RNA sequence: GGACUUUUACUUUGAAAAAAUUAGAGUGUUCAAAGCAGGCGUAUUGCUCGAAUAUAUUAGCAUGGAAUAAUAGAAUAGGACG
RNA sequence: AGGAUAGUGGCCUACCAUGGUUUCAACGGGUAACGGGGAAUAAGGGUUCGAUUCCGGAGAGGGAGCCUGAGAAACGGCUACCACAUCCAAGGAAGGCAGCAGGCGCGCAAAUUACCCAAUCCUAAUUCAGGGAGGUAGUGACAAUAAAUAACGAUACAGGGCCCAUUCGGGUCUUGUAAUUGGAAUGAGUACAAUGUAAAUACCUUAACGAGGAACAAUUGGAGGGCAAGUCUGGUGCCAGCAGCCGCGGUAAUUCCAGCUCCAAUAGCGUAUAUUAAAGUUGUUGCAGUUAAAAAGCUCGUAGUUGAACUUUGGGCCCGGUUGGCC
């Protein structure tokens, strides 16, 4: 039941993670327009229906 | 008659039997004993404040293997010593010693979380500043 | 010390947060009706819950019960007045069968779209929010207005709207000013 | 505690005053006077809320201080004066006369009477007793002490008071078949004739009353006020005559006379 | 727009029954010059400490300080 | 007013159970939460609808019922009828 | 029996009697108890809460006592003591925010030393004076209501078409993509004014300004399962960390640290603690007790609970309210 483990490595992985900045991109619509986008994306633009539907495909 | 009395005039027996047997329940026993106010680090409250006495490296329970980076805190309103986990990558650097910290339970109503042995509180704020705000760089600790 | 003001919550949230069936059906309602939230669906489902509960205990009461007659007729009258319940099927058994789509059909946003006048539900909403529709002689900028079956023939463009008259609109005015500036007098 | 209360919080006033929930922490607390607090109608409530002659209490006081209003033939400049059942309210301006009679919803109605009706009121005999010097007297429901009553007058009877002189003109006994007016309880405002009166010695005599359409109800004797013989009241009844329509038929006539 | 209107049978009764604030609204009165509510209350509480007219107190205070 | 009173549980109806609140009737607060308003003319000298209703448990009160479950009665007749 | 009281009463006194309550829970102890109207949740039954807008009660640092008064055992009345505490020239003198605002302290935890009597009402000798009662505004993501952050064209490729579009045109029909391209629309904001108001602030209304990245840029959590959403890419290599729980991490990590993409709710979304449902895991409805936890070793037995059947049934007559049923 030791309580005096090493504390030197705290924050290691985070501090050594290669910093990359977010890529600026066009803003999404907010509110009723975004629900409109979701509706066309899932029910009108429906092209890939793997299983029943697919929502975040990986590259393949 | 499968046990219990069924007479129209057996209300006293049934209510007393229920009173006797509600002591077998954890929540009813704790509430009626007032154990949160009496025997609990937080005196029944949701959060508490304390002073960091020392930084601890707690070795996590098997099969995990890690140093969990808790702090010993002395509560302002009680003087009781507790161990509080400091949640995030880093964030032990933000805590330091002799700093005031706002502690919370973790969600298991007592009952130490996960692989962290004997630790039932987590640091939420340090020096009046959210650990989340410090970890995400939204804000800074007041040095003076 | 004063009489407390009364207030109520107008929605409830569903039981299971993540049901693919409910999520799909809600998004289909939002897309078909141009809604902003799932709360807009929840508010209707909440209204059905109160209506269905009231109709339910009334139907528990036997026929010719004075309370069942009085309240059941008032509930039937209101739902027929708003158009959710058809002019026929004027019964408590039929108010029990009402759907969310029935109520969403009577929103001003839907009625502005279905009476020409908007060419879209999303167009209908922005026109409504932008004070272009008067239900009678009264501008109504709430898309959830519940047209009550006597106002349908009175829904039109606001008289103080550039689609109603008397002003050609702020942006049109600035652009016409620029053209006058470039051209002359 | 420690003494009499001077305030009446809104939401603690009598409901039949029909005061709005909001727009005020308080209600007019009726002054001490002829009628009990819960059974009264303060002059400010009558002039402002019911007759709309005044927009606020300041205007009610302005009206009263010029000595326009009078209750039973006296000016009553008091704003919270506790006018009650069968009180006569005269406005010399507008030449208007009112008698405070409950409508069939248990609320004081704006009921107009003529000058000849306003010349008198009716009082229910609360007690009959010998005073000092052995002089008999009756006490009415509005606190009037009337000396030398007719010996035939008993308790629960009704007297006609001249209201110019505090004198009894005639009286009505309390017997089966006589028209009565319900002045309390859940049947307040109903009018009918006594079918019979059951005693219950030691407490709470009850009265069986049926109205025009043969609807019977039972009320405690304390709420029963004799107002005439079979038909033909001694007072001008308000609209409705205490029939107590049901809500269904109430609604039927709403939709009848609202659509012409 | 919807409001409320009062028409009096003459100006004098208008000035008798109308509130002061409405008469000041119409220029029919003048907004009386009075001190702040706190100033009036503080002056009243200061004058509670004097018994009588107080000019005897002022005379004695002057004479005691002078001699 | 009685040579006049077996007691009780239970259930029915009535009443009572402040207002707010709860349910609920009406009413386009622009909708809604709300609020108790308001509506209609001939706006030329005012006419008119409302501010309901239900529930509110036990105890007490009045009332109908007399199944259910207790209780009491004439046996040393000290019985009833008269 | 007397005394006292406004009055009943061991309320008190004198004398007298030996009573009074209690396993139907007296007496005592605890309460992170003021009581109720009510509140949350809930199929029904229930469970938890109610310091707090109304009603009743109690108190004004803690006790006690009393004056005036119709009414107070009053505290923005007094007297004394106890605790705390202010001024002082040391002689003395003055105190009571559980009123409003405000300060300290305590803490996870709660706002302005503002304006006004215009309204609601209340008091007074009183229409007039006064009222931190009350109202107004300020702070305020407690809770609640509604509901912006875009809409619509033209140009790009889809394709579902008909005379076997032959191989595509036809005045097909544009739902989706072209960080293009076009003119429209509006309030967030800002203000003439009016309205509002006791005076103002704001709202409602409104002249003139007010979107192109319409930067006038929505967030909070998540993406193995529960549980909606990636086996994409870089990092780390049982470390750092994550993880309510099962589990991830030891060199291909869908679970950590990030970027991209996606999902959920959305002006809100997480976290802790409590409580309700889920819990038929408290059970009356409605649990279980051979072996999973639980039939006393056995019998007697009081209080409790429960307790076989039987006493006017049957038939007949009359009144007599309701649905329609036939002009
Ligand atoms: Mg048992
Ligand atoms: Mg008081
Ligand atoms: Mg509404
Ligand atoms: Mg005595
Ligand atoms: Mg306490
Ligand atoms: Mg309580
Ligand atoms: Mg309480
Ligand atoms: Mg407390
Ligand atoms: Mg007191
Ligand atoms: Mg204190
Ligand atoms: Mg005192
Ligand atoms: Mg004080
Ligand atoms: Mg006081
Ligand atoms: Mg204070
Ligand atoms: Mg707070
Ligand atoms: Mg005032
Ligand atoms: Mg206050
Ligand atoms: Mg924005
Ligand atoms: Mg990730
Ligand atoms: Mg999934
Ligand atoms: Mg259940
Ligand atoms: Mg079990
Ligand atoms: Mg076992
Ligand atoms: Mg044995
Ligand atoms: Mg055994
Ligand atoms: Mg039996």
């Amino acid at each position: 039941a030791k309580v005096h483990g090493s504390l030197a490595r705290a924050g290691k992985v985070k501090s050594q993670t290669p910093k990359v900045e977010k890529t600026e991109k066009p803003k999404k619509p907010k509110g009723r327009a975004y629900k409109r986008l979701l509706y066309t994306r899932r029910f009108v633009n429906v092209t890939l229906v793997n299983g029943k539907r697919r929502m975040n495909p990986g590259p393949s | 008659g499968k046990g219990k009395p069924r007479g129209l005039n057996s209300a006293r027996k049934l209510r007393v039997h229920r009173r006797n047997n509600r002591w077998a329940e954890n929540n009813y026993k704790k509430r009626l004993l007032g154990t949160a106010f009496k025997s609990s680090p937080f005196g029944g409250s949701s959060h508490a404040k304390g002073i960091v006495l020392e930084k601890l490296g707690i070795e996590s329970k098997q099969p995990n293997s890690a140093i969990r980076k808790c702090v010993r805190v002395q509560l302002i309103k009680n003087g009781k010593k507790v161990t509080a986990f400091v949640p995030n990558d880093g964030c032990l650097n933000f805590v330091d010693e002799n700093d005031e910290v706002l502690l919370a339970g973790f969600g298991r109503k007592g009952k130490a979380k996960g692989d962290i042995p004997g630790v039932r509180f987590k640091v939420v704020k340090v020096s009046g500043v959210s650990l989340l705000a410090l970890w995400k760089e939204k804000k800074e600790k007041p040095r003076s | 010390p004063r009489a407390p003001r009364t207030y109520s919550k107008t929605y409830s949230t569903p039981k299971r947060p993540y049901e693919s069936s409910r999520l799909d059906a809600e998004l289909k309602l939002a897309g078909e009706f141009g809604l902003k939230n799932k709360k807009e669906i929840y508010r209707i489902s909440f209204q059905l819950s109160k209506i269905r509960r009231a109709a339910r205990d009334l139907l528990t009461r036997d026929e010719k019960d004075p309370k069942r007659l009085f309240e059941g007729n008032a509930l039937i009258r209101r739902l027929v007045r708003v158009g959710v319940l058809s002019e026929d099927k004027k019964k408590l058994d039929y108010v029990l069968a009402l759907k969310v789509e029935d109520f969403l059909e009577r929103r001003l946003q839907t009625q502005v779209y279905k009476l020409g006048l908007a060419k879209s539900v999303h167009h209908a909403r922005v026109l409504i929010t932008q004070r272009h529709i008067a239900v009678g002689k009264q501008i109504v900028n709430i898309p959830s207005f519940m047209v009550r079956l006597d106002s349908e023939k009175h829904i039109d463009f606001a008289p103080t709207s550039p689609f109603g008259g008397a002003r050609p609109g702020r942006v049109a005015r600035r652009n016409a000013a620029r053209k006058a500036e470039a051209s002359g007098e | 505690a420690r003494g009499p209360k001077k305030h009446l919080k809104r939401l603690a006033a009598p409901h039949h005053w029909l005061l709005d929930k909001l727009s005020g922490c308080y209600a007019p607390r009726p002054s001490a006077g002829p009628h009990k607090l819960r059974e009264s109608l303060p002059l400010i409530v009558f002039l402002r809320n019911r007759l709309k002659y005044a927009l606020n209490g300041r205007e009610v006081k302005a009206i009263l201080m010029q000595r326009h209003v009078k209750v039973d033939g006296k000016v009553r400049t008091d704003t919270t004066y506790p006018a009650g059942f069968m009180d006569v309210i005269t406005l010399d301006a507008t030449n208007e006369n009112f008698r405070l009679v409950y409508d069939v919803k248990g609320r004081f109605a704006v009921h107009r009477i003529t000058d000849e009706e306003a010349s008198y009121k009716l009082g229910k005999v609360k007690k009959v007793q010998l005073g000092k010097k052995g002089v008999p007297y009756v006490v009415t429901h509005d606190g009037r002490t009337i000396r030398y009553p007719d010996p035939n007058i008993k308790v629960n009877d009704t007297v006609k008071i001249d209201l110019a002189s505090g004198k009894i003109t005639d009286f009505i006994k309390f017997d089966a078949g006589k028209l009565v007016y319900v002045t309390g309880g859940r049947n307040l405002g109903r009018i009918g004739t006594i079918v019979h009166k059951e005693r219950h010695d030691g407490g709470f005599d009850l009265v069986h009353i049926k109205d025009s359409l043969d609807n019977t109800f039972v009320t405690r004797l304390n709420n029963v006020f004799v107002i005439g013989e079979q038909g033909k009241p001694y007072i001008s009844l308000p609209k409705g005559k205490g029939i107590k329509l049901s809500i269904a038929e109430e609604r039927d006539r709403r939709r009848a006379q609202q659509g012409l | 727009s919807v409001g409320f209107g009062l028409v009096y049978n003459s100006v004098a009764e208008a000035k008798k029954f109308e509130p002061t604030y409405r008469l000041v609204r119409y220029g029919l009165a003048e907004k009386v010059e009075k001190a702040s509510r706190q100033q009036r209350k503080q002056k009243k509480n200061r004058d509670k400490k004097i018994f009588g007219t107080g000019k005897r107190l002022a005379k004695k205070v002057a004479r005691r300080n002078a001699d």
